[PDB]
């Protein structure tokens, strides 16, 4: 058919079989870099916004609000201009010319703020906006907002059903929200009824799920896997669901991704070099040998030409 | 980082 604007051109993501990686086929990635503003993120950002609407909360010329520069920014930015929003992001003074052209370049209000204050300062400024005049603006807080999840369990979830015919045994997700590896959970064992295994991946550097589970003391730290790690866990990760978390250092990560480049012709970012890193673990294990394992790629490697990627 |  023909979308009505890009948003709801979302999804529909190829399914490839890795030859370099896992044992006798047995590992696929889903590619989301094949999207709208190029990640995931589309997903999301156009089922927010969505559901805004539908909800009330989000009306014309209302402004969209929020302190993202990542893939999430990004994906709002571009449902906001083929909506017809104002949107601002705030953002450190600090981020990435690069990031900032990009941003601008699709109609974003962007407010920089004080190098030192970094995320929190940012974070700040986009909840100070909104509540200097709350009627005008709305913050849709990928964090925590269900329509998140929802888009995964709508879209994403079947999509994997569907391609594979069923036969997806394991879902090997990074957690940046816990949004897709909710959603994709939520769907196939819910809605398609079958016990797959879910598999949450974060940074080994990060560990927080694994020392939640653990009952361990929580103890974020830096890490260089863009868009999973966030040092917290987030309420659009539904613990529930998750059967297994694997942890991934940032080296390996890239390392990874590289690979997926240069062995495989998929032009992974560095998260994708994760969650392929940990996929590749699992399956080479015996209890895998016959199982389908599924794994999403979040982004494309352009997005990380200025990173240690290259 | 939560810049996601």
């Amino acid at each position: 058919a023909i979308y009505a604007d890009n948003s709801y051109s979302i999804g529909n993501t190829p399914l490839v079989r890795l030859k370099h990686f896992g044992h006798n086929g047995n590992v696929v990635v889903k590619i989301e870099g094949r999207n709208p503003s190029y990640s995931v993120k589309c997903r999301i950002g156009a089922n927010m916004v969505w559901q805004a609407e539908k909800d009330g909360t989000l009306t014309k010329g209302k402004e969209i609000v929020d302190a993202t520069s990542g893939n999430t920014g990004i994906a709002l930015a571009y449902v906001a201009a083929a909506r017809g929003y104002k949107i601002t992001l705030t953002m450190p003074e600090t981020m990435s010319l690069e990031r900032k052209r990009l941003l601008c370049g699709l109609g974003v209000n962007l407010v920089l703020t004080e190098g030192a204050k970094g995320m929190k300062g940012a974070i700040a400024k986009a909840e100070e906006i909104v509540a200097s005049d709350p009627s005008r603006y709305v913050m849709l807080k990928q964090f925590e907002n269900p329509a998140n999840p929802q888009i995964h369990r709508e879209t994403t979830g079947p999509e994997i059903w569907k391609d594979t015919d069923g036969k997806v045994d394991v879902v090997v997700a990074g957690v940046g929200t816990g949004g897709s590896i909710t959603g994709i959970s939520r769907a196939i064992k819910l809605d398609f009824g079958k016990q797959i295994t879910s598999v949450a991946v974060e940074p080994v550097e990060s560990p927080v799920i694994s020392q939640t589970l653990a009952g361990e003391e929580v103890k974020p730290g830096p890490h260089k896997i863009q868009g999973i790690g966030a040092g917290f866990i987030p309420k659009n990760l539904d613990l529930s669901i998750i059967d297994r978390v694997e942890t991934v250092d940032s080296d390996t990560a890239l390392a990874t991704a590289r690979r997926l480049m240069a062995e495989e012709g998929i032009l992974a970012g560095i998260s994708s070099g994760a969650a392929v890193a940990a996929a590749d673990r699992l399956a080479k294990l015996p209890e895998f040998a016959d199982k389908l394992i599924v794994v999403i790629l979040p982004s494309a490697s352009e997005r990380y030409l200025s990173t240690a990627l290259f | 980082n939560e810049n996601i």
